[PDB]
């Protein structure tokens, strides 16, 4: 179809890191959306559904309070400003492993050439082990 | 202008030790705070951003924390190569401002210096001044005393020293000493000697030579 | 690989004028702003300013306002620092570092040392220190700094010690670089230290044997 679209994914081999990946089955880069420096490039002005999900996993809890945070940023072409659009926080800890997912979703108007960044603070805590657990995506509407 | 004050201003720790340095901001900067690592005479390497976020390819043992005014950088397990100076920075409002830096030095098991002595290059003597060099190699801790002796005559005022920063592999030091005199006083007295003392060595150690 | 490579620095004379270039590679140059940070010799980090690479507008710190100016050649991916009316107090390593507006700095230029000084450049001298065996070079009587030393053009790093320069009574610096080798390697393999001094005249290399 004709709308700018992306659904991209964490990279299974990417070593302990969040690397957004469209070369995959059931993954999308289309209609001018580019993946540049691990960010989504908005090809045109409009309204975009933006969404991301990360799934964190620990084995047990180390002795610090852990704050897992997951964030989608808009880098505006002209101003060159990084700004929070979507952010959520989780606090997993207070033998056996734990799993905290985070979902982010929303509708904003984006200028052509704007960039979207899906990022988290602790890549050591990231589980992409099976598929569909870590993904970044937008489609214009 | 937002102050950033790191504590301590420097610290020693053993390899494997948890290490904390703390940053306090003269105003609430929220989470807009970043930590940098500068190894000596290198550019800064970006470590953490928006106060907890890790930059890619940066080892996990690094964790940033805090919000409000107080922030802490934490090295989980200290490593020989974590030897560096670390700067917190606030980007909340202009101008950007940095902490004053915190030196992180590694503590390690005692090492005794390798002593080498260097008659000056003939090419120098030709040009008319002269230099004798002593190399203390790969030792710890940093204190060493280098006595320049020419046939038991203890020199002074005439010689300088340079010392390395901590080698990021083994966390040791190395010393270069230089004894300068013109060719006029090259041939001057009997021995050209270098005596060294370090608390890794059995008894005070000279290593030497003579001319020609 | 993102790369900021800087140059233009080196000796100047007081009241003088200098332009610094930060040449960026490996990213879209107009996708990020550029920060200018200077660091005094051994002191901490001072933020001079930021420039938007897309629309070209800079922002200056109050101290540096107007006495320095930033500019761009977008098309060659280089950012500029114009420095004028330089005082001895201005001596520093100047850094370009990439970042968004009012945000952190991910990539830093290797830095380049500006020396504001009345004196004139002095090219190094260079001398062999001839012999587990250790050996080295010595770089006497040069001003200003920096000086870099490689060995075998960079094919020998293991064991290389390059000392910080002392300041001699001369007013002139000097430094030595050494390295240790095995005691059988003497006579067989080829060891030559390669000394540069860029802000002045030079490149040099030196053969070293008993």
């Amino acid at each position: 179809s004709d709308k700018p679209v992306a659904h991209v994914v964490a990279n299974p081999q990417a070593e302990g890191q969040l690397q957004w990946l469209n070369r995959r089955a059931n993954a999308l880069l289309a209609n001018g959306v580019e993946l540049r420096d691990n960010q989504l490039v908005v090809p045109s002005e409009g309204l975009y559904l933006i969404y991301s999900q990360v799934l964190f996993k620990g084995q047990g809890c180390p002795s610090t309070h852990v704050l897992l945070t997951h964030t989608i940023s808009r880098i505006a072409v002209s101003y060159q400003t990084k700004v929070n659009l979507l952010s959520a926080i989780k606090s997993p800890c207070q033998a056996k492993p734990w799993y905290e997912p985070i979902y982010l979703g929303g509708v904003f108007q984006l200028e052509k050439g704007d960039r979207l960044s899906a990022e988290i603070n602790r890549p050591d805590y990231l589980d992409f082990a099976e598929s569909g657990q870590v993904y970044f995506g937008i489609i214009a509407l | 202008d937002i102050q950033m004050t790191q504590s301590p201003s420097s610290l020693s720790a053993s390899v494997g030790d948890r290490v904390t340095i703390t940053c306090k901001a003269s105003q609430n900067v929220g989470t807009n705070v970043a930590w940098y690592q500068q190894k000596p005479g290198k550019a800064p390497k970006a470590l953490i951003y928006s106060a907890s976020f890790l930059y890619s390819g940066v080892p996990y043992r690094f964790s940033g924390s805090g919000s409000g005014t107080d922030f802490t950088l934490t090295i989980s397990s200290l490593q020989p190569e974590d030897f560096a100076t670390y700067y917190c920075q606030q980007y909340n409002i202009y101008p950007l401002t940095f902490g004053q830096g915190t030196k992180v030095e590694i503590k390690r098991t005692v090492a005794a210096p390798s002593v080498f002595i260097f008659p000056p290059s003939d090419e120098q003597l030709k040009s008319g001044t002269a230099s004798v060099v002593c190399l203390l190699n790969n030792f710890y801790p940093r204190e060493a005393k280098v006595q320049w002796k020419v046939d038991n005559a203890l020199q002074s005022g005439n010689s300088q020293e340079s010392v390395t920063e901590q080698d990021s592999k083994d966390s040791t030091y190395s010393l270069s000493s230089t004894l300068t005199l013109s060719k006029a006083d090259y041939e001057k007295h009997k021995v050209y000697a270098c005596e060294v003392t370090h608390q890794g060595l059995s008894s005070p150690v000279t290593k030497s030579f003579n001319r020609g | 690989e993102v790369q900021l490579v800087e140059s233009g620095g080196g000796l100047v004379q007081p009241g003088g004028s200098l332009r610094l270039s930060c040449a960026a590679s490996g990213y879209v140059f107009t996708d990020y702003g550029m920060n200018w940070v200077r660091q005094a010799p051994g002191k901490g980090l001072e933020w001079m300013g930021w420039i938007n690479t897309y629309i070209g507008e800079p922002i200056y710190a109050d101290s540096v306002k107007g006495r320095f100016t930033f500019s761009l050649d977008t098309s060659k991916s280089t950012a500029y620092l114009q420095m004028n009316s330089l005082r001895a107090e201005d001596t520093a390593v100047y850094y370009c570092a990439r970042g968004y507006r009012s945000y952190a700095m991910d990539y830093w230029g290797q830095g380049t040392l500006v020396t504001v000084s009345s004196a004139s450049t002095k090219g190094p001298s260079v001398f062999p220190l001839a012999p587990t065996a250790a050996l080295g070079c010595l770089v006497k009587d040069y001003f200003p700094e920096p000086v870099t030393v490689s060995w075998n053009s960079g094919a020998l790093t293991s064991g290389v010690h390059t000392f910080p320069a002392v300041l001699q009574s001369s007013g002139l610096y000097s430094l030595s670089s050494v390295v240790t080798v095995p005691s059988s390697s003497l006579g067989t393999q080829t060891y030559i230290c390669n000394v540069n001094h860029k802000p002045s005249n030079t490149k040099v290399d030196k053969k070293v044997e008993p």
